[PDB]
RNA sequence: GGGGCGCCCUCUGAGCGUUCGCGCUGUGAUGAA
RNA sequence: GGGGCGCCCUCUGAGCGUUCGCGCUGUGAUGAA
């Protein structure tokens, strides 16, 4: 066992006995998460497994995501919170000082997210449609990322309505597009893509494959 | 004189087409009005401090942030417009940790997140509050399983604690915590195996790990081989999972507790509760049940005229720390605010545990100063 | 009031509070939201009296949904302290009920068929 | 006429010096004589097999496997050399699994090693016999762990079953055992869940599962989410952990108990053995108590002049399935030979099983051949 | 979760849902095993984990070792049986047809090789010394394998005594060193190599690093 | 045999079975394992009588250091075969137990302190 | 022949089957929860 | 070990503090485990 700093700030690796990879958080509530995710210690700091497969985001850090907005002192609205898993490790990585606004739809899991949103304080988890950001435009902030994972046909102009509400200028935008692997590099993408171009910077387009054998991401900057 | 209206949490602030504050009326602190504002604030109606703004600036033309408002502003008589995205409405979310300070709302900047982590679980708990039922049995369900859970820990221990004892008497007496003991047996097994550095990665200060590795030595006990070891630690190991499961199941308790009756447990606690529930049969029972039945919920102490007698609901910090004498006087008045807090959770209500942990205090404090 | 069924006359209104009065010296009558409702469960209690200015509501919101399973009937008052003083109180109070009529029995028996009419 | 002499659990064999069978004694399948041997071969004490093999051939030369013999060999006047790894000495070897049949030790192939087992296992346990002492007191703790198992179990499956009931109702009558219900709430959770080829990978029969899915539509229950799904299935796979254990520590039971009194375990079992024990209190307060005290460690019927009155003794096969009027003639039979087996391993002696339960038997059949 | 069958007889692959695999062996008995090593089902047929840092034998298979004597119907004498992880595989990949004679020495660790043994009827175990095979001479048989991991500094020639005593004309040996890895072949481990060299012929010598950062494994046919 | 602790002479051996024949029909024995360590238990036993060629010796070893513990003194006689039928019965017996001496009282008192001698 | 205190109060202790030859038995017959 | 009637159904129900102005109180005073 043993935990390597990576590229991107927060985020660590963790070097097994068997050779395996694992992504790394700093886990910013000790004792806890308890029964799932495997608990380990390394020279005092307790930290969290990050499986690849569960997370998009995780995903497409092993993708190969060269700039990864999400630091220390991130505020992000994330758009499909869901059972809470993956928001977790960015509010590992966001730390206490940046926010995480997340925002769920389906009564069914917003519960669980509540559970994970108690124990962190960094968390505000909101029972809405991101069709309507206006019925959490009275709670929520003004962010630095966009993260958006919706379970909808129309997600890209989704992201982006909510994007002119809350999206600081020179801020960034993940996206996630049920998603096909040629020689080409975005012209596949573009019907996601031009969309975007209206008001949006493309950055990366990142397929997900074999981590989300459906999903791919778009990194996007607002101007 | 054109205004733009922004309505937020911390309250309803006026701005003019540059981004500068005009005007402001502040929120009040209190969860319970917030959160019913701002459901609200969805159908259209304005918080009560639009109002009260709107009327200590009479504007020529205001500008909302919410179209479902236009209609229910414009009844009172004013010009109403309606931008979307306004270049106003994202200025004040730009300096949203500030602006809270800066208007009054909150001191400084952990608070107001302190606050708004407490809101946003309770605003979208009430938007669950008009539930899918059955949801009070299912707490009933989960305390009794925290009963049987540390009623099964007590078990296990004695039976592994007397186990352990062949290959090491000495440990039984030395540490009483079922917890520590079990750990103990898990990572090391045999005696030997024991460092002074291998103890403190568990917490322990040297004054007692220099009894233990005394005793390691100077054990009466007979010598042990790894069938014993692996038979031992599944029980070790058992016990260790249900200290884990008891304290997870409190998450779960906390999180059902504040969904399906969040007045009742804003007085006692989620575990006090829970298990006040569990007496009763159901939410709507414990509506039915007066004050004067929920104070006596032992049952066995007024069929004689149970463990911890009168009321079993002096678990309650106030009944617990306080004397003897002051006891009667305080099982009154937290039963009467628990009566209260049952029927507004049993008609699926707002939150009032912000003035009834008040009203308790006050009256606490009523009979602490009656010598 | 969310909680308040049916309307209820000024005339009926005025001919309950006049019948609690009397239970008060020739019968014998409960006072109070809590022995209000240990009446209703052990089925003593003939007729229920509610406060229509309850704040907050909640406090009494059960009854209504607790007389209908034991078959007793139910009537507003549109004024707590109006209730209170004539319960020969000096506080008001938010219900009463009553098991013994008293003087009053032609006059709850004409009260509980009065009812029974606007219900449905 | 040169003779290399073969000791082996099959017997002693004479061969000449090309690997040819000059002459044979035969071991009989007994595992007490044969494990005794083997100790006493490593002494040098040759089989008595030998002795008889010796008798009936008196040859010019011996020539034996183990140099320890040699001496003892000579002491009865015979010529005695020594080859370490001989070429007949493995001849036999290579042809191990077929010489024990030709020889008339076995019928086949499958009972020889059916044997060998039963001998490897019980001669490596009268090495251990002399053992590190306390290991009797940890079988009690082992059976006395497995009945605090299944008191346990009990309780949870029973929380568990109204726990769910509350998503389910009608699963809670459809199947009595615990361990299948636990096994659907693990790996489903929702009812919605279920399919017909979901339910024969655990092994049901077609005329349940139709009333399983038929009742899953048909539910009375309310619908439930994740908050409580992965609440119970934290008690459920619990007892599913605690099925496991029990039948884990009921195989390290029958490791500890023929290891530390195997004669007692030969007659009743492991358990029911291991149950005995827990009474008394250790070893050798078993073999103090007399025939007459064995066959009453009920203590609770003999005080009054406990469930399943009549001896503790008589979960016994031969007292179960034999008739009422039977069960007093052979409890003493039983308790009788459980007086011998308790002192015989008190004294950490041979293996007597196998003529024990010939003892008994015979006398079982003699009750049963009396009308 | 999928089940593959590879070169070598009896022994298999367990592709995983997050994409690691580890050896598999045919369990030979149902229902047991219990509390320590994770049971899988595929297709009616059930396997047990294999893992390959515990088992030498499991670190060399890895470590390509490319002929395995141990197959269906192999009788092996198994000198260092210990707890009986290892054997309990070869149990497995043995069958009924096949036998395990099994020899340890400490007491404390035999107690747990019976209850392996106890339920797995083809292995056969024996608490004895292996350097007086004369002590066992009278119960085990001749066998097809000569498996040696014994904690010793004299393994080679403990295990060359056991071989003229048990081991068949033209069978194989696996033995255990602690032996580092350079450009040679087996110049670095000519020591044990030309021990046997005097009996015996060398198939392959096999480093287990870092599966086992200590020992080796020497394949050797029997003249 | 290892369970026999002293060697015994045959006069004392046959005085042994004399004294047990006159307590048949003067006072009270009990015969056979069982009974003879219900009598030590208890503490009812004066003298106890071991057979020395039982097969397997362990039925009757627990004897000897039981009855050091309840300070009661124990002898051998050589043969079982000559012990049962000594005993009244038609079948040979392991160990017997006296309680009353009977006739045979001068008789005991002189074994118990003869067996003292060849203890220490 | 009659009653209050402590003690050992941890089944009973010699027979049963039989073809009338003899068998199974204090290394526990038979009687009970 | 089995069933039909009434009863407690699981506190009491109006007072207490006071500077004699008035305060806290049936949205529970006081008396009890
Ligand atoms: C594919 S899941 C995201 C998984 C997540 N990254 C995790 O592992 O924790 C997408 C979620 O978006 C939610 N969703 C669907 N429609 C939505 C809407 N209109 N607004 C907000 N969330 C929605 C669904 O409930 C669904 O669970
Ligand atoms: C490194 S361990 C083998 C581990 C084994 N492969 C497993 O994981 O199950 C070697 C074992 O050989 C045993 N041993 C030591 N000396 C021995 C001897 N002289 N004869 C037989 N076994 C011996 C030791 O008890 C030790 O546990």
């Amino acid at each position: 066992i043993t935990v390597k700093q990576t590229n991107m700030e927060n985020i660590y690796e963790c070097e097994f006995n068997d050779g395996s990879f694992r992504l790394c958080t700093r886990n910013l509530v000790p004792n806890f998460n308890v029964y799932g995710e495997r608990l380990i210690k390394y020279e005092g700091v307790e930290y969290r497994e990050w499986n690849a497969f569960r997370s998009k985001l995780a995903g497409a850090i092993l993708k190969g995501l060269k700039t990864n907005p999400i630091r220390k002192g991130t505020k992000v609205l994330y758009l499909g919170a869901a059972s809470g898993t993956t928001i977790s490790h960015v509010s590992d990585i966001i730390e206490l000082n940046g926010k995480a606004y997340g925002v769920e739809f389906s009564p069914r899991v917003v519960r669980e997210l509540l559970l994970v949103a108690q124990r962190r304080p960094n968390i505000f988890p909101l029972l809405a449609d991101a069709r309507f950001p206006q019925s959490y435009k009275s709670v929520v902030e003004n962010v630095d990322v966009l993260y958006v994972d919706i379970a909808q046909p129309d997600q890209t102009d989704i992201a982006i309505y909510n994007a002119k509400f809350f999206l600081k200028v020179n801020g960034d935008m993940l996206l996630v597009i049920k998603a096909v692997t040629k020689d080409p590099k975005e012209i596949y993408k573009t019907e996601v893509e031009k969309l975007e171009n209206s008001n949006f910077e493309t950055i990366q387009i990142i397929n997900l494959d074999p981590y989300d054998k459906d999903h791919a991401i778009v990194l996007s900057k607002y101007k | 004189v054109k205004i733009y209206l922004i309505e937020h949490v911390i309250g309803a602030v006026a701005y003019d087409e540059n981004g500068n504050i005009v005007d402001y009326i502040t929120n009040p602190r209190d969860l319970g009005k917030i959160t019913e504002e701002l459901l609200n604030n969805e159908k259209g109606i304005p918080f009560s401090a639009t109002v009260e703004l709107l009327k200590k600036v009479n504007p020529q033309e205001v500008v909302v942030e919410n179209e479902a408002e236009v209609p229910k502003l414009q009844a009172l008589g004013y010009r109403v417009s309606y931008e979307p995205y306004s270049k106003v409405s994202r200025i004040f979310r730009e300096s949203l940790p500030k602006v809270a300070i800066d208007i009054k709302f909150a001191s400084n900047e952990e608070d107001y997140y302190n606050f708004l982590h407490e809101l946003s679980l309770e605003y979208t708990r009430r938007k669950l509050r008009s539930a899918a039922q059955k949801r009070d049995l299912l707490a009933i369900q989960a305390v009794r399983a925290m009963d049987d859970i540390d009623k099964t820990i007590n078990l296990f221990s004695e039976r592994l604690r007397e186990w352990y004892s062949i290959h090491f008497p000495e440990l039984d007496k030395l540490i009483e915590d079922h917890e520590e003991y079990a750990t103990i047996v898990s990572r090391f097994g045999d005696r030997g195996f024991l460092t002074i550095d291998s103890l403190k990665e568990l917490g322990f200060n040297e004054q007692r790990i220099n009894r233990i590795l005394d005793a390691a030595k100077k054990s009466i006990g007979a010598d042990i081989s790894e069938d014993d070891l692996s038979a031992m630690r599944m029980i070790a190991n058992t016990i260790l999972d249900l200290y884990n499961i008891r304290r997870n199941l409190n998450n779960y308790l906390e999180g059902v507790m504040k969904e399906v009756a969040p007045n009742v447990t804003a007085l006692v606690g989620p575990a006090l509760g829970a298990r006040l529930l569990s007496i009763a049969g159901s939410l709507d029972e414990l509506a039915k049940m007066p004050a004067s039945t929920i104070q006596v919920l032992g049952a066995e102490k007024a069929l004689f005229r149970r463990p911890p007698k009168h009321g079993i609901i002096f678990q309650y910090p106030a009944i617990h720390t306080s004397p003897r004498w002051q006891r009667g006087k305080i099982a009154r008045a937290l039963a009467a605010k628990l009566a209260i807090a049952a029927r507004v959770d049993a008609f699926s209500g707002r939150f009032i545990g912000d003035q009834l942990n008040e009203q308790l205090k006050k009256r606490i404090d009523e009979i602490k100063e009656k010598f | 009031a969310s909680y308040v069924k049916f309307e209820v006359p000024q005339d009926l209104a005025d001919k309950v509070l006049e019948a609690v009065r009397k239970a008060k010296e020739s019968g014998k009558i409960k006072k109070g939201t809590n022995e209000t409702t240990k009446a209703v469960e052990r089925g003593q209690a003939k007729l229920v009296i509610i406060a229509e200015d309850v704040q907050p509501e909640e406090i009494v919101a059960h009854l209504p949904l607790l007389c209908d399973e034991k078959k007793i009937p139910y009537v507003y008052v549109s004024s707590k302290k109006a209730l209170g003083e004539a319960c020969g109180l000096q506080v008001a109070t938010a219900s009463a009920a009553i098991l013994e009529p008293g003087e009053a029995k032609d006059l709850v028996d004409e009260i509980i068929k009065r009812v029974n009419e606007i219900k449905g």
